[PDB]
RNA sequence: AAACAGAUCCAGAGUUAGUCGAUCCUAAUCUCAAUAAUGGGAGAAAGGGAGUACAGUUGAUAUUCUGUAACUGACAACAGUUCGCGGCAACGCAUACUAUUUUUCUCCGCCAAUCUUAUACCGUUGGUAGGGAUCUCUUUCCUACAUGACAGUACUAAUACCCAGGGAAACUGGUCAUCAGGCGAACUGCGGCGUUCUGCUGGCAAAACAUAGCUGUUAUGUCAAUGGCUAUUGGAUUGGUCCAUGAAGCGAAAAAUAGUUUACUGGUCACUCGUACCGAUAACCGCAUCAGGUCUUCUAGGUAAGUAGCCUAUGGCCAUUGAGGCAUGAUAGUUCAGGGAAUUCGGCCAAUUAGAGCUGUAACUUCGGGAUAAAGCUUGGCUCUGAUGAAAAUCAGAACCGA
RNA sequence: GAAACUCUGAUGGAGGACCGUACGGGUUAUUGAUGUGCAAAUCAUUUUUCUGAUGUAGGUAAAGGUGCGAAAGACUCAUCG
């Protein structure tokens, strides 16, 4: 029964991403029992005010969270910019370096 | 290093006149370790946080206490 | 070497700071030249048999 | 060859110990002395031998220095306890010293098997930290997941041996294997004791390491579960083998018999000498920076029976003159129509054969051998099924696929 | 099987047994390479042995008409009737 979170404000902002297409990637790349678009009551993805909220009922871990988001900066080319690394337990974040 | 399990033996051990200092020391499981060097030996006492205060006040006054 | 014994060390002691040049001053006092340290050797090429 | 480089040249600098070695003891062996004697001394930097670990630091030293935590021995007084008791027994618990004798530890060949800690490695289950990869695919891939000497006392559970009860053929108990027992078995004790084991601590997170941020230090984190049919090492329980029976001494403790007795627990000091680096790959021996020779140690993954051969992380490296040609020849190699030893002193050479599983194995024999005799067959990939184990392993069987 | 015993399968792990590793011990063949050598005895491929009458290290014993020799007149510091 846990939630996770990754933190795009400073990504969001200064190039391209946006909200409703890295949730449209991650509704159609994550994955439950092995099994791409199977998504019935496994997780639910959102966004609220000006994140990303990964609300699983079943088991799932954290480092999946980190594997889908890893592989969307490689495919907008925002790899060598931002970067996936831990603010909290529960959280990810975009930091810049 | 022995452990030593009665806080009454601790008292008598710090009481010889052998004892340098005694190391005040924050632990797992919010416990603490009252350390009293001996030329010898260092004993060991592990206490849970009841009677954590009643201790420190047990030590005689003259022995240094290094808080860590 | 290690393990070498006081008097074995003694020997390699004296065998290592006689090893040098002549010095300068000598030819300049004497006025003699062509005057070579007849201790001086190198390591590898000639050994001591002691 | 070249050179600003170098194990070259020149100038300076560097080797820190009560615990590692030497020192001490004797071995093979050597050498003096006495015979009023019954010996003394030498002889091992691989034998014997009291006692140390981690972390940090330098341009070069570290089990040697610094910090922290131990330990061993010798010489002093001094304070407080104490003047022998428990268990049927195995044994437990706080007790001296001199001497004689007796015994033990030190303490011992080689080979083989079983069980098991530690370390390494491979594993099923998950996880979180960072980094690598991405046209597509991969909830992926890699790194990390750790605790020293030393000191303690729980009950789990082992095997050895002993003790109390028990009193065994309808013989029972037991090993991988031999076996054990009225000179007392099975079996019962919350027996005794030694050596190993699991868990829980102290040492101990304060250190160390990895992320994140601030200018030296503050944050989180180093987790949870449980297998090895794998290997090495230490140890345990045993067996076999010999016309082979596999060190000594110093030292230490114990016991007995005398005699003299009160004992036990809890500051100072630790001398001497070695310590850098190479250990063949250029630092050793071969005249030399010589494809030679010379004792040992720690020993990753995959393939495989493997400490073979082949390929690759960690670590270490490009040791080796360059620029251009490619006929002939030398040398080391693949391959050669048809024939198959005609070559040659001679099948010299090379080729063929080959691993494993299932068949099948002759004359002769000292009956053990011959024997892998000879001679046949099968072997991949992929999707499955079944049996044996605890077991993540290994063995058997069937589909379908194409040069 | 009347007996004395002897058929099948497992267990077991004996042997100066066998195949086969090495920076082990030896050195058969190519009479290969080299023979102005890397080398005053080497290199490559092949071959032999690999728990033993085994290999090997240090200390120690034996000295020149002597020593030592599983015996080749072998070896005794590139020297040996």
């Amino acid at each position: 029964s846990s939630v996770f979170y990754v933190d795009c404000s400073a990504p969001v902002a200064d190039k391209f991403f946006q909200l409703q297409e890295f949730v449209e990637y991650l509704q159609s790349h994550m994955k439950v029992d092995n099994l791409r678009k199977n998504l019935a009551n496994k997780v639910t993805i959102e966004a609220d005010a000006g994140k990303i909220v990964v609300n699983a009922s079943v088991k799932y871990s954290k480092r999946a969270v980190r594997y889908y988001a890893r592989k969307f900066l490689a495919k907008k080319d925002i790899r060598s910019r931002f970067h996936v690394i831990a603010s909290g337990k529960d959280t990810y974040e975009l930091r810049p370096y | 290093p022995k452990q030593v399990t009665t806080p009454k033996e601790f008292l008598a051990l710090a009481a010889r006149s052998d004892a340098k200092w005694v190391k005040v020391k924050k632990a797992s499981d919010d416990n603490t370790k009252f350390k009293l060097r001996t030329t010898k030996y260092l004993y060991t006492l592990s206490v849970k946080p009841k009677f954590v205060e009643l201790v420190q006040n047990s030590i005689p006054e003259s022995l240094e206490v290094i808080v860590l | 070497a290690a393990h070498k014994t006081l008097r074995t060390k003694r020997i390699l002691c004296k065998a290592m700071k006689v090893n040098r040049p002549m010095p300068q001053f000598i030819r300049q006092m004497t006025g003699v030249r062509h005057i070579r340290n007849p201790l001086t050797r190198h390591w590898r090429r000639r050994k001591m048999n002691i």
